């Protein structure tokens, strides 16, 4: 029956077979690895069949929120009200510690392009706008070159793959804002405005880019759809736990011997993932201080939790953190944990779009308090003050960037309050 | 027929579909706090002062932007709602300058009043405050942008009512600044109205500067004769002297706007 | 056929120039489908 | 410096000469056609970038010219130019060094990289060399954390740097040369240094694992 331990994924089950760019990344290389194979038959089965496969696979968003992808793509499976329907692929990839989306674009720019056609067909869209980080200039070019080849081969454009379905794939480059990864702020950027997220309940599936139905999906979420439709949703569901099905890309960075990007089965133990693929922690699994398991947005967890925690949404939620983008950041015992988290709050203070009050003023307020905790120029009573300020940002903002700046502070105060208080005693006795 | 029943504090009210939570609360005499929502401007949803709790939901919703759904119970005075208004007001006043004695808005300032009614009573902000450089936009509107709370009312008014796309937001995060970027004069026949919609003393009247306080003026409700529209005005007098001219709402003539000549 | 798994095969980006991305966008205009219209030249019309 | 209000100067004013080259006007009309008719304002970001690529920075005249061709209010372009960090509203050198300093790079001694560049070029963060060759700034995560520490120069990434690898790169740039982008260590893009731990077997062919129908 079901499994208990997860990991040790065979290469024949991996989806991104050119993750390290050691084969041809152009059309001929992609086709030899299975890309664009029998894509016409996928299209002719209609949106219902494609949406069914994603539902069965239990796939969940890979951008950081983890909503059920198959259920999220069914909002666009409605009749036409006279407006065009678009698909926006989120390639902003701005979360600190996250590098997975860079490799998919630069080394497999035909699973992404094929994903747009299959994902677009499910939603009934006419075209796909791929929003790629503005600093990824070289990656955007390879994406354009692959898109050009797809057009020349008849794989996209008019009568895509001989299916009678017209689909155009456009690439639009950002201009250097982390907030443009947010789905609505991404849409506002495509429309020529500032990267300021919109409010809901006007949802992108009802009023989106150019005021039209749209779906915003991560590159990894879109770059695995064609494989699921071919190998089946049953095959994809065979990995990871229940409700955490699938293979996941991981970025293991920080204080590890061999920082790298690898693909691994969901629910893989955190200790195994670092040891097996990343060469372990610098100084062995005893110099470990804390880990940020899902990019800067997620709270850190200390060594005690890291012993047995599994890398999936449900397991990390129970550990008072999240999976996020599966961007594992490892910090050893030589790290200034207060200073490491202070730089993350400075990052969010430089990336706040500045629209809504709690994160315009609150994040800039958390940054200044953190800048004093690092030096210890604060009282212990300000730790609880910092906690309360954090809870006033979380849930009161337009977008989740405010939430993503509260959680790192809360993680620091949850597990490392003794460190913060000791830092303040040292300053107090020195600066009498 | 098409009305949907919603509850405000448990009291039932029948509203049209598309009515916002803020508008539903108006039908029972409850005014939700606000700094960015104006009934004659487009919805912005960026001051968060209108956050209100919906029973059986964990996240507070923006009252000015959220449409009501059938059966909702809006808790306009719950603990969760009251703690939201205190958190937002705390953020609004963190970098706000201590200009109240020298600020023309004092005594008729929404930030002051809503801070008394919905905010806390003391500060726990121990850092240094932000300070922005002023921006000359003409001889009528005085600009002191350290008092701005980034509500964008002036931006939306200038674009939707006046038809002049000269005010915007330059910057990002805590350094975001409202203004014209270039040295430009916001000269229009409706320009004086940004003084009234600006909830704070960031935009004030230059002819009226320092002359009076709101509480000592007598409000005489009169008519305007500068043109043939007949805008309804309020004439503020102080000890037998006219101090300023304010708009008076008339839905069929001028709403709450007056021309610069009338002002 | 040669399974040369020990070489990087993504060196084409060492030759990209300051106008590479936009030139590719220009080359693709001949393949795009006709764009839809809102019936007006701008929201200000 | 780092100001978001424009003050006219002889070197930057609405009379400063700027106009797209005839080649760029063909690029602009290609960009403008990527968006639905009646939404030409969607092309501000790519057309502002194209203006910067031609010029190297964005004088106030450049911003106005983009507003004219797109029929958008100039203030709306000023909002976009001031919002995004990549747009340069002040002249920079031909080589714009951007050192990441966020935590994943800070953990792997990205401060040492910054010190090396500062000592070599004899400047501080945010300054420009007297010859208008190099400008040094700190940026946020550039999306190459596994290859930390790293810098960006113009459109290229240089990765897995050490205080010696970065100094060599500036030497090649400084004289006449164009260093090749990519990690400066023994690995290629992101693989585990010391040998692949996955994707060692040959990839499967066109139709492996296909289900019945497909
Ligand atoms: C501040 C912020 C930054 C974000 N950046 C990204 C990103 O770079 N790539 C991405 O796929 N999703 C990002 N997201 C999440 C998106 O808003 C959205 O949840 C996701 O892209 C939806 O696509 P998915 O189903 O593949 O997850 C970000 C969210 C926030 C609040
Ligand atoms: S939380 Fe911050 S980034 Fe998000 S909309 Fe509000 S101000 Fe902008
Ligand atoms: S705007 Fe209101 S709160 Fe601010 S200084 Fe003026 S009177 Fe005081
Ligand atoms: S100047 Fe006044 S009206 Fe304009 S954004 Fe600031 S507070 Fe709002
Ligand atoms: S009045 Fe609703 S957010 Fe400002
Ligand atoms: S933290 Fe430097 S590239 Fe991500
Ligand atoms: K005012």
């Amino acid at each position: 029956p079901k499994k208990t331990s997860f990991g040790s994924l065979k290469d024949e089950d991996r989806i991104f077979t050119n993750l390290y760019g050691r084969h041809d990344w152009r059309l001929k290389g992609a086709q030899s690895r299975g890309d664009w194979y029998k894509t016409k038959e996928i299209l002719l089965k209609g949106p219902d069949w494609i949406l069914g496969e994603v539902k069965t696979s239990g796939l969940r968003g890979r951008g950081g929120a983890g909503f059920p992808t198959g259920l999220k793509w069914s909002f666009m499976n409605k009749p036409s009200d006279g407006r065009p329907k678009y698909l926006v692929v989120n390639a902003d990839e701005g979360e600190p510690g996250t590098c997975k989306d860079r490799e998919i674009i630069r080394h497999d720019p035909h699973k992404l392009v094929e994903g747009c056609l299959v994902g677009g067909r499910a939603m009934g869209a006419r075209a796909a706008y791929i929003y790629i980080r503005g600093e990824f200039y070289n990656e955007a070019s390879n994406l354009q070159v692959a898109i050009r080849e797809a057009y020349e081969a008849g794989l996209i454009g008019k009568n895509a793959c001989g299916s009678g379905y017209d689909f155009d794939v456009f690439v639009v480059r950002g201009a250097g804002a982390y907030i443009c990864g947010e789905e609505t702020a991404l849409i506002e950027s495509i429309e020529g405005k500032q990267g300021k997220p919109r409010l809901k309940p006007p949802f992108p599936a009802d009023v989106g880019v150019f005021g039209c139905p749209t779906t915003v999906a991560n590159v990894e979420t879109v770059a695995v759809s064609p494989t699921i439709c071919r190998r089946g949703g049953a095959w994809f569901a065979s990995f990871g736990r229940e409700r955490n099905s699938g293979t996941k890309l991981f970025n293991i960075s920080g204080h590890v011997n061999n920082p790298c990007t690898v693909e691994e089965e969901m629910s893989v133990p955190l200790k195994e993932l670092i040891e097996k693929h990343a060469g372990g922690v610098t100084g062995g699994w005893d110099n470990l201080l804390a880990v940020i398991p899902g990019g800067s947005s997620t709270p850190l967890i200390p060594k005690s939790v890291c012993e047995t925690v599994l890398m999936d949404f449900d397991a990390l939620i129970q550990a008072q953190t999240g999976l996020g983008t599966a961007a594992v950041i490892v910090m050893d015992r030589s790290t200034d944990i207060v200073k490491a988290i202070a730089r993350l709050i400075e990052f969010y203070k430089h990336e706040s779009c500045g629209q809504c009050t709690p994160c315009r003023e609150g994040v800039d307020w958390m940054n200044k308090v953190m800048a004093r905790f690092v030096r210890g120029d604060a009282r212990p009573a300000e730790i609880d003050s910092l906690w309360e300020i954090s809870k006033q940002i979380e849930g009161h903002t337009i977008c989740a960037l405010g939430d993503g700046a509260a959680w790192p502070v809360q993680g620091l105060i949850r597990h490392f309050r003794p460190e913060l208080e000791e830092r303040m005693q040292q300053f107090a006795q020195q600066h009498q | 027929s098409n009305l949907i029943e919603v509850f405000v504090d448990g009291q039932s009210v029948m509203v049209e579909p598309g009515t916002t939570v803020l508008q539903a609360c108006e039908k029972v005499g409850m005014q939700i706090p606000r700094f960015c929502y104006h009934e004659r401007l487009s919805v912005a949803g960026n001051c968060r002062m209108c956050l209100v709790e919906i029973e059986k939901a964990p996240k507070v919703v923006a009252a000015c932007a959220m449409p009501v759904m059938k059966g909702w119970n809006i808790l306009t005075n719950s603990e969760k709602t009251k703690k939201a208004r205190e958190g937002v007001m705390e953020f609004l006043l963190a970098n706000h300058p201590l200009d109240c004695p020298i600020c023309d808005q004092g005594g008729e300032c929404d930030l002051q009043d809503q801070s008394m009614m919905f905010g806390s009573d003391r500060s726990r902000f121990l850092e240094g405050k932000r300070a922005v450089e002023d921006k000359n936009i003409g001889p009528l509107v005085k600009t002191i942008m350290t008092r701005c709370i980034q509500c964008t009312r002036c931006i939306r008014f200038a674009s939707e009512i006046a038809g002049v796309d000269d005010l915007g937001t330059t910057g990002r995060g805590n350094d975001m600044q409202v203004g014209t970027y270039i040295e430009k004069m916001f000269m229009s026949e409706l320009s004086g109205n940004i003084i009234d919609i600006c909830p704070v003393g960031a935009l004030t009247s230059k002819p009226y500067a320092f002359t009076a306080r709101p509480w000592e003026t007598r409000k005489t409700e009169s008519i305007d004769v500068m043109d043939a529209v007949g805008s309804n005005i309020v004439v503020s007098t102080r000890t037998g002297e006219v101090m300023r001219i304010l708009p008076r709402m008339h839905e069929d003539i001028n709403e709450e706007w007056i021309s610069d000549k009338t002002r | 056929e040669p399974f040369d798994n020990t070489t990087y095969k993504n060196l084409q980006h060492h030759d990209y120039s300051t106008y590479t991305f936009l030139d590719l966008n220009l080359d693709l205009s001949k393949f795009r489908m006709p764009q839809p219209s809102s019936g007006r030249e701008s929201p200000r019309h | 410096g780092a100001l978001f209000v424009h003050r006219d100067t002889p070197e930057n004013n609405p009379e400063t000469p700027f106009d797209f080259t005839p080649e760029n006007y063909k690029r602009i009309e290609a960009i403008v056609k990527n968006y639905p008719e009646g939404h030409k304002a969607a092309a501000v970001l790519p057309v502002l970038d194209l203006a910067q690529r031609q010029n190297g920075w964005l004088p106030i005249s450049a911003m106005n010219k983009v507003a004219e061709i797109l029929q958008v209010p100039p203030m709306r372009v000023y909002e976009v130019a001031t919002f995004y960090t990549m747009y340069n509203r002040k002249p920079v050198g031909k080589y714009h060094i951007q050192v990441c300093t966020t935590t994943p790079c800070m953990l792997r001694n990205s401060d040492s990289i910054l010190e090396a560049i500062q000592k070599k070029l004899g400047i501080k963060v945010g300054e420009t060399t007297p010859d208008k060759l190099f400008t040094l700034i700190e940026v946020e995560c550039l999306g190459a954390c596994v290859n930390a520490p790293m810098v960006q120069i113009n459109d290229n990434y240089y990765e897995d740097l050490t205080p010696k690898d970065i100094e060599e790169i500036i030497d090649e740039l400084k004289a006449g040369k164009i260093p090749k982008p990519g990690p400066r260590s023994g690995r290629f893009s992101c693989e585990p240094a010391g040998g692949l731990t996955s994707l060692t077997e040959p990839p499967k062919g066109p139709g492996f694992g296909v289900q019945a129908g497909l």
